[PDB]
RNA sequence: AUAAACAUACUUUGAAUCGGCCAAGUCUGGUAAGCAGGACUGGCGAUGCGGGAUGAACCGAACGUCGAGAUAAAGUGCCAAA
RNA sequence: UAUAUACGUUGUAUUUAUUAUCUCGUGUAUUACUCUAUCAAAAGGGUAGUGAAUACUGAGUUAACAAAUUAAAGCAUAA
């Protein structure tokens, strides 16, 4: 067959290289990921030891002509996507294409807000991590370092949370009725015979 | 003449898993005994799938 | 050509039939089984189905 | 009109860090995450089914296979070994499999 | 506060080895790592053994007057004195493991029987919600 | 005790070579050196292959053209098979 | 995530969850379904109508062999 869904992978309460590892390989197995939310991935260490890190990554620079030199991206989203770019092979097409199937949006944008969202048991956070490491969100950092669009972010997501809450109440309100509606149904005198097969295996 | 496995026994409900009629049910008659293949009927009345 | 002469002979020997198309009726939902295709649908993994 | 196929996904060939043996492929079938459940695929029929745009004044079909069998499992997470016809394409790596229900045992 | 501790007489569920998704009790603990069940043999079937914490989980049952080192002999009166089994039955967990065994010994014309009669009757159940 | 008949003993004629370098449960001169010079053995030179990311010498192992398997050094988050 | 209480709801993510095809029968109900109109709107929006699918919920016909994505050529007019 063909894959053509995209695997949604909501990146908050995750690992930043944790998360990387494992779409770096399926990446490489055909399938199409979106990684939203790429700046509530967590780091290992306070903001001042990656501030420190981030200075080393920032000193690595062509000394002859800068803009040849290696291009150091403060947004979150592109954070995840350099350690995803380093998880798969170098110049040749198989890497290209794979890196082609990637996204990171700093939200939820439009399409991706209403798709199935999916979790990595291995980049989970609260697996991986002692809890009295201290960690560092990837927006966090990103606003030390020069990301301008982080109270963006957190106005489009304020939104999103509003729009869900009453979306998810108003859902609720139709399964409760339906669910009823069900027990009637299955108390229902006429339905014995499919309700017997039903009970038999489990199923009521 | 192949062994037949233990549990195609006639009047078994079979799968075809493979070829034209893939997925479809039939019912098992028989070995065929100059050819060691099986004799099904999907009863046409209702599988559409002839002997 | 041959289809049309072949077709008298074919559908005379499906009088086999009319014994099982009667017992296939006497188990509800059988006769839903029977017409219908088998489909693996999601969740169902071959090592784990016993039919 | 039926699904009687498993997806299996086109790993790679049988490697080694720096060397690669086209002979044998190593495909991920879907749902099988450990070796234990791989003895029920082992001797099954695959299919490397391909699609190729003909000209209208060609016979040649439009759409292809490659068959083959699963021969062997490779390591503890259910990928397995199987032997193709002629040797897959790397161009289909990351690509699906076909992974049939005979030959049957049941 | 926290509800359900490891300790002796603490009802726990195998999650993983030969003896997954059965009782046992724990009747001496070793360390913060490994704990001895002894969820009695002629009961439950789990032997005296030592488990670590990773591969089981706590229950809401405590069987009364369990001491460390219980014999097999009076464990097995007092397991049957609470009524564990009967009680367990009645919980989330005890009817999430009578399923799966109910759903594994499903041949393929059961599974068809249920997705007809599931489908005809969710979508009954979805007609009978008015709208307005 | 063990091994040894395509064993053993050779005879004649002749080639090339006698700039060597490396390792170390070794040594001397030197503060020391990827320094100079030695005793025993294994190597590189003359040698590819698997591993140590890269490497004359390290580790495994020495090579007719191939197929299928068990392996060696060493590995099993991704690049990279596990 | 040391998550108010209670429960631990166990134990297979994507690809991959429709009972073969067509016809016959009457209304209701439902929909992140389609289209039209309108109010709105960088909404899985409201209102009215229409069709589609499904349930109440049927019955009948048919199947046997077969078959079941772009190529190749031009320059009249217009910006």
């Amino acid at each position: 067959s063909t894959n053509n869904k995209v695997t949604v992978i909501d990146c908050h309460g995750h690992v930043l290289g944790r998360v990387a590892s494992v779409v770096a390989k399926h990446l490489l197995l055909g399938q199409k990921f979106v990684l939203v939310r790429c700046e509530d991935l967590q780091v290992c260490g306070t903001l001042k030891m990656r501030l420190v890190q981030w200075e080393l990554y920032q000193r690595k620079r062509v000394n002859t002509n800068p803009t040849r030199g290696a291009f150091h991206h403060r947004s979150p989203a592109d954070m995840v996507r350099k350690a995803v770019r380093g998880m798969l092979p170098k110049n040749n097409y198989r890497g290209k294409l794979a890196l082609k199937n990637l996204k990171c949006f700093e939200g939820c944008p439009a399409p991706y807000d209403k798709m199935k969202k999916s979790s990595i048991p291995e980049a989970a956070a609260i697996y991986s991590f002692n809890p009295t490491r201290k960690r560092t969100l990837l927006g966090e950092l990103g606003t030390a370092v020069g990301w301008k669009y982080a109270d963006v972010v957190a106005k489009n997501e304020a939104e999103r949370k509003e729009r869900a809450a009453k979306w998810y109440a108003a859902k609720q309100l139709k399964q409760k009725a339906v669910a009823e509606a069900k027990e009637k149904i299955l108390a229902d005198e006429k339905y014995k015979a499919k309700v017997a097969i039903l009970k038999k295996f489990g199923y009521a | 003449l192949e062994k037949l496995r233990k549990s195609i026994v006639p009047g078994a409900i079979l799968i075809i898993v493979a070829g034209k009629y893939a997925g479809k049910k039939v019912v098992f008659l028989k070995q065929c005994i100059k050819s060691g293949a099986l004799i099904v009927t999907g009863p046409f009345k209702i599988n559409g799938v002839p002997l | 050509q041959y289809e049309a002469k072949k077709a008298l002979i074919v559908e005379k020997q499906k009088q086999v039939d009319e014994s099982v198309v009667a017992e296939i009726k006497k188990v509800p939902y059988l006769k839903e089984y029977m017409a219908s295709y088998f489909t693996l649908k999601n969740g169902d993994h071959p090592h784990l189905l016993k039919f | 009109k039926c699904r009687l196929h498993v997806n299996a996904v086109f790993m790679g060939f049988q490697r080694a860090q720096r060397n690669q043996y086209p002979n044998v492929a190593l495909l991920q079938i879907s749902g099988v995450n450990t070796k234990e459940d791989t003895p029920f695929y082992i001797g099954k029929r695959v299919a490397y089914v391909y699609k190729v745009n003909v000209k209208k004044g060609s016979n040649k079909p439009a759409i292809r296979a490659i068959f083959g069998k699963i021969v062997a499992p490779h390591g503890n997470h259910g990928v397995v070994k199987a032997r193709f016809l002629h040797n897959l394409p790397p161009k289909a790596m990351g690509q699906n499999l076909k992974v049939f229900l005979y030959p049957s045992n049941i | 506060v926290f509800s359900r501790f490891v300790e002796v007489g603490r009802v726990v569920l195998m999650k993983t080895g030969p003896f997954a998704s059965k009782l046992a009790v724990i009747v001496e603990i070793l360390d913060h790592n490994r704990v001895l069940v002894d969820g009695p043999q002629a009961i439950t079937g789990v032997p005296r053994q030592v488990v670590n914490l990773n591969t089981i989980s706590l229950t809401s049952f405590v069987v009364n007057k369990v001491t460390r080192g219980m014999t097999h002999k009076k464990l097995c009166l007092r397991f049957t004195q609470d009524a564990i089994i009967k009680r367990f039955n009645k919980t989330a967990t005890g009817k999430a493991i009578e399923k799966r065994i109910l759903r594994e010994k499903m041949t393929d014309f059961d599974k068809f029987q249920v997705s007809i009669i599931n489908r005809k009757i969710n979508a009954a159940a979805k007609i009978a919600v008015s709208k307005k």
